[PDB]
């Protein structure tokens, strides 16, 4: 079975880099956005994009802290039914906390394994 | 448009009315570019 | 990665005139293969967003998504021998108004959309 | 469009005196009618902005065409300060003009005991002085009420009115549902007892002031039967058509024996105004209690108002017709206009539905109180902010939540509006009032009696001319507002004499105007 | 053909009326309805005043007779179609007693609140035993429309004839309608409330506003006081007829013309 | 030729708030050789038109032309140690006029002089 759908647990260009490498291969994309990231193109350049941080499930979570909150990630990796989380760089990309919820949900972290992070 | 099946539509811009008197409306339609041609009565 | 753009005339504010060749922006795709060139050119073309003027991107993707072209079975006579309704309404009415509302009072600026209980 | 004027209830009062006049009302078979068009009508629909110019001119028609009318409610309420503050015009001159136009009908003012026209609380001698001038000015029928229904706070006013030999109509404010066992605080005994106490206090007539149009027809039947068994005085019923069923209630009341009823000319009736006068008369027509008002004339006059009302387009509200929410929130008709347009001006135009629920809640939190001007205001303010600050009622009364309570709330809870029979809710007030100390006696009774000769001197020196008892009366009620009108008058001459369009809009180009 | 498709489509209760109350002109439809096995509510149009001895063409016998004819013609329900909201509470007390003594059919009462005393008539009607009544949601009630549903329900709450409708839900729906209606700011009339003059002219709720924004279109805007009388006169000149779409219309054109 | 771009976060009328990396584009210039690389990069870096918000293009064009980058003599402490007016006047006079002329004879409504 192949990876048909990609979440970019990131924003900015580097999200936009990945949507492309992925897209040219026929691979579908997925984004994520804060409240203060409601305008970021990558969310629109995604094949689909759900919110993170804000809402009756949270008080809200500070712009970046939301792009970091691993409560949110999974909650959105699932909601789309996506099967490989490409963390990009910076933000969350080298945490085991991010490879333990991805292992709490069963998703595939496009990088090295979880305890290679510690 | 159906019980499916939502169309997300954005009005991006409109143009000055041309000759033949046709206006062009620039929409986004589920994150894709479309343009539509209408006369200006 | 792999795309080049010969730019020059196209920006926000640009004035496009019918005196000259209709060249907005020339695009060139690069790939280590001639079948990724096609998806590297397909991808960029589908990514463009030009508002104000039409373009031939639909025709430009169309030729490179076509069975005769994608594998090299093609000649120089290849080309010679080769919701919307709903956006039409919207467009029409956004430009011209509806006749029943055109010259009568408008709603408050400024008004909450009805929510089903 | 006649001849001289048929004698009316005005002549009748002058001959009988207030007491025997009332027994006349009681003894009359026909229901009696008060038209509220000149006061409550435009108060409720047009923000009390109706001008003397339009109002004086219709006095004589009323006088000739509808001589069977019990009274014209045409003074008091918001009209006293509005005229001056916003219309640049003397309400004493308004009253004089209607008095000379209709020398045959009774002229009626709404008076709020404790405060008269009252933006605040005045020493007794100021309330006394005010009523005296109002009787000089042309008033025959004073409907006096107290925003908490505290009889005690009405004794001064009633005594003044009686002293002046004029009609004292003491009003009981209606709230709740007498037929709803669930809300036992405002039951039938509540009103009947009150009637009896108002009778002992010297009322010539009892009124039922249904300020929010809350009386329902089934209850009108119970209540008015009960009241008339409870006191021998005549009963007068006032209500508003916010539910779009006040006309029923009125008709129910009439069958029930009620002695007089208010209504407004058709062109300014309905919604938060009174029920429609033309249509209540037509429904009664040919019945045993037929009021005998000429419906052709009602129509003619109504049409005149309708025209008059088109001039005041800018003060029209966004309200679109019957609202049974009134039973839920209970906002009075004369305070359903100002409030939701104050809530616009605050950035809360989309959330006036929520507001209503807290204004309901608030009421309960203050302890379920009568809500009529000004208690009503004080209540608006709480929901205004329980929404502006997004607070609930345990949150409003929360030791760990710094609420900056509106002045009006601070004030009422302290004692300035008087006492509801249950008193005030300790904790809210203990927190509300922030160390400042409350009282429980009649606010009137703590006040130093006004040095009239001195106070007169202050104002006379200030205008740099002598003032009239009337003008002086105005100053005691509203010093700042009167001062300004006085000076705006010295600059502009008698602008009251101008036709409404010219007053609000001056003149077009080449346009010509007769001005008297 | 039309009644067939209408029934196929989802209509269950067909209120059928004729603009001059002429039973002969109702049979084809009533037969149709009945053949489709649906409910046939045959409406009698109210007009005049049964308690006004001075206009006797429309007395009480006129209605009760029509009630009986209509039963014979196969009505399942009789409706009183008070299209201009002219029935008055005292007449309701009489009319519904009489009709319920004249036929055993259920009675349905439909009215308009132009006079701004329609709710009164509805409550009298209900007291007299009428079987069903029409009301509009609050947000869309009053004036030339029906009386206020919420307020009528509240008024009957806990009486022997309580319709047991949840007034919380009524409010909830009404708020929604209120929102919807804000959208239609384009089509709002300039009528501000009660007009008792409906009893002089008798123009129906449908068509009292339309006519006033015909009366201005035509430059007599300062005159819908004589138009008022002309309608009343023209009506009588025609022989005093029942005025509801499209009879009403005809009378209007005449009244306009005479002015 | 030889300018890869990885951007797409920026455009005419966009809003850049301050909560994240404020990276506008990533200009990448390649060359046949290391030095034709810099002039290609310095040409792009210059060619650019950005306005509404401030830029490090003039800090970048000061990094790539400095002789220590040109020949590879930098360390990790290279850095740490090294018209409206016209539209205004026009509008100003368009609105109030020139005081030396505003109250005198105007030219006919006129042949612009033409240089022979
Ligand atoms: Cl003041
Ligand atoms: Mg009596
Ligand atoms: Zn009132
Ligand atoms: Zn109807």
């Amino acid at each position: 079975g192949p990876i048909s759908k990609i979440l970019v647990a990131n924003r900015s260009e580097i999200a936009i880099r990945v949507f492309r490498a992925a897209n040219e291969l026929g691979i579908k994309t997925v984004a994520i956005w804060a409240e203060e990231d409601k305008l970021a193109l990558h969310r629109f350049k995604a094949d689909e994009s759900y919110q993170v941080g804000r809402g009756p499930h949270l008080r809200d979570l500070g712009p970046i802290e939301s792009y970091l909150s691993i409560d949110e990630v999974i909650r959105v990796a699932k909601l789309s039914g996506a099967d490989a989380i490409h963390p990009g760089y910076g933000l969350l990309s080298e945490s085991p906390e991010f490879v333990d919820a991805c292992n709490k949900a069963g998703i595939i972290f496009i990088g090295p394994k979880a305890d290679t992070m510690r | 448009i159906e019980k499916g099946k939502t169309l997300v539509i954005v009005n991006q811009a409109v143009s000055a009315t041309d000759s033949q008197g046709m206006v062009t409306v620039f929409f986004e339609l589920n994150g894709q570019p479309r343009r539509i041609k209408v006369p200006d009565r | 990665f792999g795309i080049r753009l010969d730019g020059g005339t196209s920006y926000s504010g640009a004035i496009i005139t019918r005196y000259y060749d209709p060249l907005l922006v020339k695009v060139t795709a690069w790939a280590p293969n001639p079948l990724e060139a096609i998806s590297r050119m397909d991808r960029a073309l589908r990514e463009f967003r030009i508002r104000g003027v039409a373009t031939n991107l639909t025709f430009l993707e169309a030729i490179i998504g076509h069975p005769k072209f994608r594998d090299n079975s093609y000649t120089t006579r290849f080309i010679d021998t080769t919701a919307t309704k709903l956006l039409t309404y919207l467009a029409d009415v956004t430009v011209n108004g509806h006749p029943e509302a055109k010259d009568r009072p408008k709603p408050l600026e400024n008004a909450a959309r009805p929510v089903v209980p | 469009y006649g001849n001289g004027v048929k004698d009316g209830t005005k002549q009748l009062l002058d001959t009988l005196g207030p007491k025997k006049f009332g027994e006349w009302m009681r003894n009359e078979k026909r229901v009696l009618l008060t038209d509220t068009t000149m006061r409550d009508g435009h108060q409720s629909l047009l923000a009390t902005r109706m001008r003397t110019y339009d109002i004086a001119r219709i006095a004589g028609t009323y006088s000739h065409a509808l001589p069977n009318l019990l009274s014209l409610e045409c003074w008091g309420g918001a009209t006293f300060d509005v005229s001056m503050r916003f219309l640049t015009e003397d309400p004493w001159e308004r009253l004089a003009l209607i008095r000379e136009g209709a020398p045959n009908l009774l002229l009626q003012m709404l008076l709020r005991g404790a405060n008269g026209v009252g933006y605040t609380n005045y020493p007794d001698n100021v309330v006394k002085y005010f009523v005296r001038q109002a009787a000089k000015g042309g008033i025959d029928l004073f409907r006096v009420f107290d925003c908490l229904n505290w009889v005690e706070n009405m004794r001064v006013s009633m005594d003044a009115i009686a002293e002046e030999n004029k009609l004292c109509e003491a009003a009981i404010c209606y709230t709740g549902d007498i037929l709803n066992s669930a809300r036992p605080k405002y039951d039938l005994k509540y009103y009947t007892n009150l009637a009896v106490e108002l009778e002992k206090a010297g009322a010539h007539i009892i009124a039922v002031k249904d300020m929010a149009g809350l009386l329902k027809p089934a209850a009108a039947k119970v209540l008015f039967k009960a009241l008339r068994e409870a006191t021998g005085l005549p009963i007068h019923f006032h209500t508003h058509d916010t539910s779009g069923i006040a006309a029923a209630t009125v008709l129910a009341a009439v069958e029930a024996g009620v002695d007089a009823v208010d209504a407004a000319m058709d062109a300014l009736s309905g919604n938060t105004s009174q029920p429609c006068l033309g249509s209540i008369v037509e429904a009664l027509s040919g019945s045993e209690r037929d009021p005998g008002l000429d419906p052709a004339w009602i129509r003619r006059i109504s049409f005149y108002w309708e025209a008059v009302r088109n001039q005041y387009a800018a003060f029209e509200s966004d309200l679109k017709g019957p609202a049974s929410e009134v039973y839920l929130h209970e906002m009075p008709g004369g305070q359903f206009t100002n409030l939701k347009e104050q809530a616009r001006s605050l950035g809360l135009e989309t959330r006036w539905h929520q507001v209503a629920q807290a204004y309901a809640d608030a009421n309960q939190m203050f302890g379920d109180i009568v809500k009529v001007a000004p208690s009503s205001k004080v209540v608006g303010d709480m929901a205004l902010m329980m929404v502006s600050q997004d607070l609930t009622v345990a949150d409003v009364v929360s030791p760990d939540r710094e609420v900056s309570f509106p002045e009006s709330v601070v004030s009422m809870l302290k004692g300035d509006l008087g006492q509801p029979p249950s008193g005030w809710p300790e904790a809210l007030q203990k927190k509300a009032l922030k160390g400042e100390k409350p009282y429980t006696v009649r606010p009137g009774s703590l006040l130093k009696e006004a040095d009239l000769d001195a106070e007169r001197k202050v104002i006379e020196k200030k205008l740099e001319r002598e003032v009239s008892d009337f003008e002086f009366a105005s100053y005691l009620m509203y010093p700042k507002v009167f001062t300004d009108f006085a000076l705006a008058s010295d600059t502009y001459g008698p602008v009251s004499v101008l036709p409404t369009p010219a007053y609000f809009y001056g003149l077009a180009d080449g346009e010509e105007l007769f001005a008297d």
